[PDB]
């Protein structure tokens, strides 16, 4: 309701959004009618990184796996064949997102090879991860590193689920199970969560 | 003992089965009373030797690299996998495969236990790094090569009894299971 919008902004011959009127309107109409969804997103995009400049709020832009912006997809014409990533309207608008032409907030993301396309298994680095395309839209960018737990932390986590009583298993509490929990998961965040899952 | 065809060969004369059994046993009364050296060579004449060489494991001699530190290295293979690992004296518990970490090389947790059984047999899990180059064979024989060599390494750092008892657990054996035509 604060945020207000500053053009008009048509959807259908009958129906429109009115200059200064608030940017919920644009969203519930992506809400109401699927159809004008993608467009308005991009509008509220548009918004954001405008009305920012201006010094009206601090935005902060959060995208997880932003390596997907910039590689392929395996979406399909009718006639099977294949997509860019920039021939979508959603990911076309949310490129412009990670330019730095604008101030008033900050752009944090996280890579991700999980659900990545066409990336193999060990990939995690910035530049493999992102492609020449992605390094040089992303460039310069200050990178920071996410390592497997040192022992202070991988200690508090078995606390936290023993607090819990997650670890069931009668060694479990014990060093000698905290060791081969240590060796099996070698402190990965990930792989000590999945085996202390069933445990 | 000495057999009954062969000690006719030695005495070049046909003899009987239980003449055969009257010497043998003339031989054992001479073994349990205190035979002297004379006596003890005159056994031997008529006793065949057999050579029983288990419990003994080659253990690897420890070698030191350029920066000071001592290590041991050993193979092992399984299946068509082969296995070469070196095991250093101290250590953090790293393990490097083919120079990658060896969760990010054995996504699998079977694989990872494998690895486990060796240091956590004689309790010594995250004393020791290990550096191993596997070639060859799938995910579970790489990893059974790799628990092979690895253990083999590691026998230079353990106790004789520990060894012993390695060799017990089934540890130490070269595993002879291969696909048959
Ligand atoms: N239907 C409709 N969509 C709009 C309108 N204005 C902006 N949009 C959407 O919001 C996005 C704004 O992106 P924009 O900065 O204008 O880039 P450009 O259109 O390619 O030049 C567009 O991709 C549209 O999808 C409008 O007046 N009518």
């Amino acid at each position: 309701n604060q945020i207000k919008v500053q053009e008009k902004y048509v959807w259908n011959k009958r129906e429109s959004t009115e200059k200064g009127s608030p940017l919920g309107e644009v969203v519930e109409q992506g809400i109401t009618r699927v159809r004008n969804a993608t467009d308005a997103v991009g509008i509220v995009l548009k918004e954001l990184k405008r009305q920012s400049s201006l010094g009206m709020f601090h935005l902060l832009v959060a995208v997880d796996g932003i390596n997907a912006l910039w590689g392929r997809t395996t979406l399909k014409r009718e006639d099977k064949s294949p997509i860019a990533p920039e021939e979508l309207a959603l990911v076309h608008n949310l490129r412009k997102m990670m330019k730095n032409d604008w101030h008033g907030g900050a752009i944090v993301s996280a890579l991700s090879q999980t659900g990545s396309l066409f990336k193999p298994r060990k990939a995690y680095l910035p530049q493999e991860l992102l492609g020449k395309e992605g390094f040089d839209a992303l460039d310069p960018f200050i990178p920071i590193l996410v390592s497997n737990y040192n022992p202070k932390e991988f200690e508090s986590c078995i606390q936290y689920y023993l607090e819990n009583n997650w670890l069931q298993h009668e060694k479990a509490p014990t060093e000698e199970g905290k060791k081969e929990l240590l060796f099996l998961s070698n402190a990965n965040p990930s792989l000590l969560e999945r085996h202390c899952a069933y445990l | 003992w000495l057999i009954k065809e062969e000690l006719e060969e030695m005495l070049v004369e046909k003899l009987s089965d239980l003449d055969y059994m009257q010497f043998i046993r003339l031989l054992e009364k001479l073994l349990t009373s205190q035979c002297g050296a004379a006596e003890e060579e005159f056994v031997q004449r008529f006793r065949r030797s057999v050579t029983l060489e288990s419990k003994k494991q080659l253990i690897e001699p420890v070698q030191y690299d350029e920066q000071g530190m001592a290590f041991s290295k050993s193979e092992g293979k399984r299946k068509t996998a082969k296995a070469e690992a070196i095991v250093y004296k101290h250590g953090s518990g790293r393990i490097k495969v083919n120079g990658i970490d060896y969760q990010l090389y054995f996504p699998i947790t079977q694989d990872r236990e494998q690895l486990m059984f060796p240091f956590h047999f004689v309790d010594r899990l995250g004393k020791h790094d290990v550096t191993c180059t596997v070639s060859g064979g799938g995910r579970s024989a790489q990893a059974g090569a790799i628990r092979l060599a690895m253990a083999k390494a590691l026998c230079s750092f353990v106790t004789e009894d520990e060894v012993e008892w390695m060799r017990q657990a089934g540890l130490l054996t070269t595993d002879p299971r291969v696909r048959e035509r």
